[PDB]
RNA sequence: CGGUAGGGGAGCGUUCCGUGUUAGGGAGAAACGCGUGCGUGAGCCGCGUUGGACGAAGCGGAAGCGAGAAUGUCGGCUUG
RNA sequence: GGCCAGUGAGACGAUGGGGGAUAAGCUUCAUCGUCGAGAGGGAAACAGCCCGGAUCACCAGCUAAGGCCCCUAAAUGACC
RNA sequence: AGGGUGAAAAGAACCCCCAUCGGGGAGUGAAAUAGAACAUGAAACCGUAAGCUCUCAAGCAGUGGGAGGGGGAACCCUGACCGCGUGCCUGUUGAAGAAUGAGCCGGCGACUCAUAGGCAGUGGCUUGGUUAAGGGAACCCACCGGAGCCGUAGCGA
């Protein structure tokens, strides 16, 4: 998100007319901010925000999010997948027979993420597969319908204690 | 009107590409006069606009001669967009989506996906 | 903890006052810089 | 020599009205000339 | 990240409407519509407190005339010797109000005061 | 709506100052067609001719288009309005320069023929109210 | 300058009748 | 509730008379202009003209105390310089008598649009008879022991 | 419980983002007005039109964020 | 003490004084008041004099400084 | 400096006024008071019509009281007459000021960002707190990365 100041705009730096002896304001360039030709005061130039958040706190934001989503009908939980010729029909039907399907964003994740489920999870927009490598605060923070596997239940338990 | 001139990669206007072909027997899909067979006659391939005969009814007016004589009105049939025409054969009288095959020879032709008819037919 | 439900504690953040927007804000006009003088003038100012 | 301040709408409407009206009075004269020029004995307008 | 506005037009239509029947440029010409607005509110104050003060004045003079109607030298002054000496809980210069509606009643008041 | 007792004949940006065309147009408001005709024919005003051409193209535009007379045909409102104005830079001494404008009138005239149901007496008879609406085509100072 | 308003919470009473005015009438 | 407001009063206003034969000028003119305003009416209202016509007669014989009769001067000044016109009360009472009282009340009563309108309610005559029998003018009450 | 310079506290609003291809919406999104509806107020709810396509609320985030004063400035218009 | 301001030529009135000519709405300092930063009533109008201190509403009342013939409220009220 | 008829020119056959400028019908279109100096259309400014009102007037032109009248049948319009009221900002010991500035309307236009020191609010951790550069199946990033900094001992050149 960038812009140009009184110094970059192409307008010239000729005092358009002498200081006194003319009845008119003291305009001093036709590249000035006041004139509507260009020159913005305090425009946006690319700033690079970044917020160092203490690791041991950030963790605890995850642990809080998770630990708040569970135990109130918002954590179904599985143990494995065996899909061959990945086909997005057996999988969505799995969601159906499984927990809550309804394509209502149902965050959903796994361990070691065998390709043949990655490859049939993308078609469905509402639920996105996750791995410890890919874990984010955002999507596990619907507390809506997030699933796990035992690798995640103990991997998870292992990462955070009490 | 500059906002709608033919678009030009270096001296030429992009031609798009449409499934419909001249002499095609089409059903109008949705717009307006939905569900009416026709024979296309003239494809403007840059806009994907296609005039099928005897359907679209535009009541224009024409100053005929140089003394104001005549000038009797003409009734022209104007464009309709290409995504609004499917194919029909009189035998499988039904709309369909196009397809393709490589038949036993080298050549490669249309093939209505919902039926067994062939859109390409003979060369002429 | 849905995204919509979460809120920050009270007093955690204070909106930065924008000087010069209005008299009601109270920093409007002079902005508390008073009238004239080196301090009022824009620039590096007097060295500490 | 140079005016101080613009006049109101009030005043200006007054004077423009006097201008136009000054045109009003000079029609009924032309209307008399018409209503007399409708064919009649007269020595004018060959 | 342009952020241009229209909130002026409402900021200002509102005033433009509070200054109606202001008979000049004071009703059309926004940059003076504002200061006019200010000045109408101010005179609303001063005319309000002055209206309390002003209606007292009006009733004092009105009751004063009704009392002087007795042809002998009475007053709004002396009527109040005699209207507080005899305990009447403050008819509140609204005996000045009946004095014009039920005048016979105000003559009854006045005779009971004289006693 | 006037209900066909009106025939607007709008105008082009007829290339003359608005205000002078307004002194003649104000001259001709209310008078019946015959008078304003014979006046504008002989009026000593430049802005009088195009107004004339307009009027006559309003009578004639209201005799075969609608079908009216001319003897019972008045000028109802006959308004003028400004229009696009052009801007010239004519120069002048000591190097100064002044815009000289160039105005355009924009006239709409609404003639008015006469159509009357005709009522014999003042007395009112709260009857045929649905019909009554048709009957009261035009009234002055109506009440209730 | 201070744009401030004010609602005095009034009460709109209706009066039904008058009583016990018989004693010590001073009317004449 | 709401104070009463002078609601339309046209005519049948009381006409009074004052024979000003030796009645000192000021005091009389105060009790004239108090009946010119209507401050003798429970219907009094500054903004409306609830007053009452009156008639001064024998306007030649108003008295003034002290040495006034040669001292007091009425000055009318023309708009141009040098227009000031010294004029002593004796010269007026000799020359045009009614203007005397016509000043006295015209100072007493409230100048403005309304004051100007009321001043017509004073009819001044230098003779001994007044041509008005309009409301059969009842003589004017004087509450002033010193006249 | 007056208050300029000035300091502190509590808020509204505008464009955009998260919750969203949200709720709602061609029986109709915004500018104009009737409601002294409502607020201490910045402003908010409703209410209508030839046109007429988008977009609230709530809990949060960011600011090219709030104008009658710069002999400002760009455009349109007047006065004489 | 911390974090942070603005201010830096005030004006007049009372008093004690210097300078001046015991001249200035002059100037310069010391102790207080008002204005500055403060409304309202008296003073005709009238920052710096008198009473007095404004949170708001009230078509309620008692007073202060000042006043009671008319314009404007209130005795053209008493007696010397 | 100059952008936005319509979904499709279907951009107006025919008629009349007619110097073929510009119009009114007819026709097209859902709509052309969308008709080609055409898409929503604010304000200044120019008119028109209706309601009430000004010619012995005096006024930063409003306000409190409201005569008379008109409106749909207690609220809104106008205002006879009375009272009070010495524009707004900057800036001054002190301005309504005959000190400044602004013709009006609408917009554009001013304490911002980067990194660092200090202080306060909030949170995480703690018999320690934190990682930076750098990696991470892109960029964000879970995890790694302890080099480094701060708190642990002062006095003295």
């Amino acid at each position: 998100a960038s812009t140009l100041t009184r110094a970059e705009v192409r307008g010239g730096g000729r005092k358009p007319y002498p200081q006194k002896k003319t009845g008119r304001a003291r305009r001093g360039s036709q590249g000035s901010p006041l004139r509507p030709g260009g020159g913005v005061i305090f425009g946006p130039k690319p700033r690079d925000w970044t917020i160092k958040m203490n690791k041991k706190e950030r963790r605890l934001a995850l642990s809080t999010a998770i630990a708040s989503a569970v135990g109130n009908s918002f954590v179904v939980e599985e143990f494995a997948e065996n899909f061959e010729k990945p086909k997005t029909k057996d999988f969505i039907a799995a969601m159906q027979r499984w927990g809550l399907d309804p394509a209502e964003k149902s965050l959903f994740f796994l361990m070691d993420l065998v390709e043949n489920v990655e490859k049939s999870g993308r078609n469905i927009r509402t639920l996105k597969l996750l791995t410890p490598r890919s874990l984010n605060l955002f999507d596990v923070l619907n507390a809506e319908k997030l699933v796990f596997t035992e690798g995640t239940i103990q991997y998870l338990n292992q990462r955070y204690g009490v | 009107r500059w906002e709608r001139k033919d678009c030009k990669p270096n001296s030429l206007p992009k031609l798009h590409k449409r499934h419909v072909k001249v002499g095609d027997t089409v059903k109008v899909i949705s717009g307006g006069e939905k569900g009416k067979i026709g024979e296309i006659s003239k494809i403007h391939k840059h806009n994907s606009t296609v005039i099928i005969k005897d359907l679209n009814f535009k009541t224009k007016h024409v100053k005929s001669k140089e003394e104001g004589e005549q000038g009797q009105i003409i009734k022209i049939e104007a464009a309709i967009h290409s995504s609004n025409v499917m194919l029909i054969l009189k035998e499988q009288e039904v709309a369909d989506r196009v397809g393709h095959k490589i038949l036993e020879d080298v050549r490669k032709v249309r093939y209505l996906i919902k039926t067994g008819e062939i859109v390409d037919t003979p060369d002429r | 903890f849905r995204l919509d439900n979460l809120g920050p504690q009270p007093g955690s953040r204070k909106k930065g006052k924008r000087k010069g927007r209005g008299h009601a804000a109270g920093q409007g006009g002079s902005c508390g810089f008073g009238m004239r003088g080196q301090k009022s003038r824009s620039g590096p100012g007097i060295m500490r | 020599a140079v005016p101080k301040k613009r006049t109101s709408i009030y005043k200006k409407r007054i004077r423009k009205n006097i201008w136009k009206k000054k045109g009003y009075w000079a029609a009924l004269k032309a209307f008399s000339l018409a209503k007399s020029l409708s064919t009649g004995n007269s020595k004018s307008f060959f | 990240r342009v952020k241009r506005g229209y909130i002026a037009r409402r900021r200002r239509k509102k005033i433009r409407f509070f200054a109606s029947s202001f008979r000049g440029a004071h009703s059309r010409l926004t940059r003076t519509i504002a200061q006019q607005k200010i000045r109408a509110l101010v005179s609303a104050h001063r005319d309000r407190d002055r209206q309390k003060r002003d209606f007292r004045r009006l009733w004092i003079t009105r009751i004063n005339a009704a009392i002087r109607e007795r042809g002998v030298y009475y007053n709004y002054s002396k009527f109040i010797h005699d209207l507080y000496k005899r305990q009447l809980l403050l008819n509140r210069k609204i005996l000045a109000q009946i004095a014009i509606l039920n005048p016979n009643c105000i003559y009854m008041i006045y005779n009971e005061i004289i006693k | 709506p006037g209900k066909c007792d009106e025939i607007t004949t709008r105008g082009y940006s007829i290339s003359m100052s608005v205000d002078k065309a307004r002194r003649v147009i104000d001259q001709i408001r209310g008078r019946s067609y015959a008078e304003t005709l014979m006046i504008l024919e002989l009026m000593p005003y430049r802005a009088c001719y195009p107004i004339f051409k307009l009027i006559y193209s309003a009578a004639a535009n209201a005799s075969h288009n609608k079908q009216f007379n001319k003897a019972n045909l008045i000028i109802s409102k006959a308004e003028v309005n400004k229009g696009i104005t052009l801007k010239k830079v004519k120069p002048r001494a000591r190097g100064r320069s002044y815009m000289i404008k160039r105005p355009t009138c924009h006239i709409t005239i609404v003639l008015r023929d006469i159509t009357h149901f005709d009522s014999y007496d003042k007395f009112l008879e709260s009857l045929t109210p649905k019909k009554l609406i048709a009957l009261l085509g035009l009234m002055s100072t109506g009440r209730r | 300058r201070r744009n401030i308003g004010h609602r005095q919470p009034i009460t709109r009473i209706k009066i039904t009748g008058i009583t016990g005015y018989e004693d010590y009438p001073a009317s004449t | 509730w709401y104070p009463k407001s002078a609601d339309h009063v046209p005519t049948d206003k009381k006409w009074y008379v004052v024979d000003a034969t030796d009645l000192i000028l000021g005091r009389m003119a105060s009790t004239i202009a108090i009946h010119i305003r209507g401050k003798n009416l429970a219907s009094y209202t500054p903004s409306v003209d609830m007053g009452a016509f009156v008639i001064v007669v024998n306007a030649d014989k108003v008295a003034v105390s002290g040495k006034k009769r040669t001292q007091k001067l009425y000055r009318r000044h023309s708009g141009r310089p040098g227009g000031l016109k010294e004029e002593t009360f004796d010269q007026l009472q000799k020359r045009i008598p009614e203007r005397i009282i016509e000043h006295a009340v015209r100072g007493m009563l409230p100048k403005g649009r309304l004051g100007r309108y009321l001043f017509n309610h004073l009819k001044v005559y230098k003779g001994a008879e007044h041509p008005h029998q309009a409301q059969q003018p009842i003589d004017l009450p004087l509450r002033d022991k010193r006249i």
